[PDB]
DNA sequence: TGCCAGAGAATGTCGGGGAGCCGAGGAGAGATAGCT
RNA sequence: UCGUAACAGCCGAGGUUGUGAAUUGCUUUCAAAAAUUUUGAAAAGCAAUUCACAAUAAGGAUUAUUCCGUUGUGAAAACAUUCAAGGCGGGGCAACUCGCCUU
DNA sequence: AGCTATCTCTCCTCGGCTCCCCGACATTCTCTGGCATCCTTCC
């Protein structure tokens, strides 16, 4: 019982996001005055990116100004094929203000009705007659159209016209979770996504800024399958450490990172592994809330974890790893 | 536009040159004039209007370089183009 | 004493070792402790 | 309840083991997450470089170590080099012990683990500074 | 449009009354208010304190003076240490000069003027290396 | 707040902190009775120093600090002394509108001053003090 | 006592946490061509 | 009764973003004109149909008709891969590929 | 001609993806309130 209520389980990890790149090539080079076909290695810095670092879906970036742009966000577009699908409300999202007008022009002339007007026959007829929709002016057909988005979206790359690519992080991308730490006592939460991640790993910094625009220390960072502890309301601590000897409530106040989004960052207890019952949105009961997932302690007192947790590294075997008087001597001891 | 001495046949950096294309003073003008004055008056005689695309010239090129004579420069087009669309190369077991 | 108990509906598919990590645990320490008599004695290896 | 500062020759006495009590009072001190200003470290890699003749990459090793694990690092305060100015005033210090005495109490430091400044007296009435040797 | 920064020699070639052509390069190099690291800041403090015997209290007010009016100090930036061992890869500098690199180019400096590094070369695609006395 | 400025003069520092909390570094402080100058919209002044070169324009375009609160600062044209009109409650006409002064330029523009504004110093006859390769040289020509 | 500093009144913008839609792998349900 | 099932390899055709082009379009801006209203030229933003072309995970090697870049190990920012000869022979006009025998 | 087993034709809850208020917080300009009473020296 003692032993079973005093476990922590270890969850492996993997934040590969760069790596060191291997690559055997074959050519000619020449030996005891004879040139012969051999495979050698790569010289220089090679980085292998070890995640997928963006979705397929390239858009390009748009200038609409008859459209309101919300701060640190972008206008983008991207081409889609004219079909059922498109209404009244999506006509709204096409770049073009003529391909607008004609479209809606039609639609009315069809009872604006969707399923007869952007049929393919609709399209067919659309195109045939293309002269009445367009106060009679001349226009080429029309089969595709350039839809707009309002959106977060990042440049592809800098050389060529790769910088004119505009695209968005692929889905489980969102590995890091930071947190600083003002002087006032204010605890700051940010995700930082990958790109900025590969970028500072290849400069040879650290994964996560230890500093952000507040100028707040970085108190931690977290990924997915990572260990907290969250303390007592009556026990507000800065480290606590005691980290050798945590009873069955200290191990019971232990929980885990899942996902991360914006400044949110869900935890469920670490040795919850299956939920009596999975939560359903139409009953609204279930073990866990909506996403079967808690920002809040399961206990009563649903204190935020992100607001006193304290992240705990973990070993293979479930110990916790702290500072000692031994393990600064052996960082000394390395470099004498 | 191309290296030709370390990075061998690589366009240069920050480069896209277009072949048919030339650039004198940020205005683009085309290379083949001669052959776009031939298609043209083909399509006239066809019966098609007017007011053709530029970069048609390769097919009539094409065409021609069957059974007449063509320019270099149209010959390296050609061969250019050629390398984009090689075609299908069934293996052993199938039929279609 | 209050033993665990799921209702009709929501036990399909539920397990009471299944819903905790630490029953891996459980699983490696029970195992560990049968000695060679315990495994030889429950593959009735003396049956005949 | 009070914030902690530290001086260069705490370190140095921590890393340097040819006086092995102090080497241990050092290393006592440092358990507690010690603040730190960014010219300490700088002091330190210097004379890791010129004193113990050390290569470059291994003292910036052990320095990123010790910045992510042993002590906190205090970010650099503009008012350093007024206040600097001010300190000169009453107290006779070396001006690189001025300077640091400036950044530690810009950063609300109250007391200042060193063995070099003449332990006991207070500073300015907001920090003193203390030899643990002794 | 491009940011600058200096090294030590440019401020003590200003301050040197031997080098009157250098002097001159120097103080026509600051009429544009350059940018300094605190780092180059305090190596100037140390040698005026050190070479030329002149006391603390006028070096505070001349570097006060400076820092207020001709330079524009740089924030000690918190990924120096990181970015100086990747820097030290491959540049065979000294490790104070590397660290001058690194936070520089961690301001987002585009030209570095000196004359202790190699002129013209380029360190990490990010900064050129000038020598405005030639 | 003026508490902050006598604590912050008391321990030797300067009036005005050097770096907010934010995280940017202070341009200038502005005081009553201070002048500022405001480029034109097209240009762009940020090391353009030269102010000799003070034709009508330039100079017409000289504010000063007349009142400050919270983040609100308020400019009046160095030149006027009295306003034509005063601002009443029952007609709501005046010069420089409620507050007889106004946080933006008076003339049609209508740019907010301190977005752009950049301070300038002068001695007691009128004459603008810019640095100069000879001050650069006296300023530590004096500790020698 | 005129005027400075700040309360006071209209706006417009944005986090943020629930409402409501709604894309998607997957299970009854069957016409049906390969098989007998 | 287990095991085999996983790992690899030679190719295709699109789409998307962008550059240039032919032809039309929608909106905005000085009026050029008419007797407060329209006709408008020219530019800018946004596209449409078709053609040529560039890029197609950021990027780094190499001049072999070779590549590395979504796997695994773990700090060493380090790696995994290949392994001499001799004929016998099958295929292939060719490049080359595939098996057998012998240290 | 009759059986069936692999397809296809349509319903679902999950994991998302927008609305959707709703309250709080910048900007922009305008009212509003403020220590008062106190004698001699004292010419
Ligand atoms: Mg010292
Ligand atoms: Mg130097």
């Amino acid at each position: 019982k003692h032993n079973l209520e005093s476990i922590i389980v270890s969850f492996k990890q993997n934040l590969r996001v760069i790596n060191k790149a291997t690559n055997y090539y074959e050519k000619y080079v020449e030996k005891d005055g004879t040139k012969n076909k051999e495979r050698v290695e790569q010289a220089g810095t090679n980085w292998a990116i070890r995640k997928p670092m963006h979705k397929d879906t390239v858009s390009g970036k748009v200038d609409l100004p008859w459209v309101k742009v919300p701060k640190g966000k972008i206008l983008t577009a991207t081409r889609k094929s004219l079909d059922s699908s498109f209404d009244l409300k999506s006509i709204g999202s096409i770049t073009d203000t003529g391909i607008q007008k004609i479209l809606k022009n039609y639609l009315a002339f069809k009872d604006g009705n969707p399923e007869l007007a952007f049929s393919p026959e609709g399209i067919d007829d659309l195109n045939k007659n293309i002269e009445k929709y367009n106060d009679g002016k001349p226009h080429q057909p029309i089969n595709k159209v350039r839809v707009f988005e309002l959106g977060s979206k990042f440049q592809v790359g800098q050389t060529g016209n790769k910088k004119g690519k505009y695209v968005e992080a692929a889905k489980g991308t969102n590995l890091f979770f930071a947190v600083y730490e003002d002087e006032k006592g204010k605890r700051s939460y940010e995700t930082i996504p990958l790109n900025e991640v590969i970028e500072r790993q290849k400069q040879g910094l650290t994964s996560v800024p230890l500093e952000n625009e507040k100028g707040s220390r970085l108190l931690f960072d977290l990924s997915p399958n990572d260990l907290v502890y969250v303390p007592e309301i009556d026990e507000n601590i800065d480290s606590n450490f005691v980290f050798s000897n945590l009873n069955k409530e200290k191990i019971s106040r232990i929980y885990k990172v899942e996902k991360t989004s914006g400044t949110e960052c869900y935890f469920v207890r670490q040795d919850i592994a299956y939920l009596i019952k999975q939560y359903d949105a139409k009953t609204k009961i279930g073990e866990l809330e909506s996403q079967n997932k808690l920002q809040v302690t399961m206990t009563d007192d649903r204190i935020r974890i992100t607001d006193t947790c304290v992240k705990i590294n973990c070993d293979r075997l479930g110990n916790i790893n702290f500072i000692t008087k031994e393990k600064i001597k052996q960082i000394f001891n390395e470099f004498r | 536009q191309i290296d030709f001495e370390k990075r061998l046949g690589k366009f240069k950096v920050e480069t896209e040159p277009k072949l048919v294309w030339k650039n004198t003073d940020g205005q683009f003008s085309f290379l083949f004039q001669n052959s776009f004055n031939e298609m043209l008056e083909d399509f006239k005689a066809a019966g098609q209007e007017l007011k053709i695309p530029y970069d048609w010239t390769i097919y009539h090129l094409r065409k021609k370089a069957i059974s007449q004579k063509i320019e270099k420069e149209e010959l390296a087009w050609i061969l250019l183009n050629f390398n984009h669309k090689r075609g299908y190369y069934q293996l052993r077991g199938e039929d279609f | 004493k209050f033993l665990p108990t799921v209702p009709i509906e929501f036990s399909k598919g539920f397990s009471k070792k299944r819903i905790d990590h630490r029953h891996h645990a459980l699983d490696a320490l029970v195992i560990a402790c049968a000695t060679t008599d315990h495994v030889n004695l429950l593959n009735n290896q003396s049956a005949k | 309840l009070d914030k902690i500062a530290i001086d260069t020759n705490i370190l140095l006495y921590a890393y340097d083991n040819r006086d092995l009590d102090k080497q241990d009072r050092a290393v006592e001190i440092l358990l507690k997450k010690p603040f730190v200003t960014q010219l300490v470290v700088f002091e330190f890699i210097k004379v890791l470089e010129r004193r113990f003749k050390m290569d470059k990459k291994e003292i910036t090793k052990l320095t990123i170590k010790l910045l992510k694990e042993v002590i906190i690092p205090l970010s650099l305060h503009r008012d350093i080099y007024n206040y600097s100015q001010f300190l000169l005033q009453r107290y006779n210090f070396g001006l690189s012990d001025i300077l640091v005495l400036s950044d530690s109490i810009l950063n609300n430091c109250t007391i200042l683990l060193s063995e070099d400044m003449c332990n006991g007296m207070i500073v300015d009435k907001k920090l003193k500074i203390v030899n643990p040797f002794l």
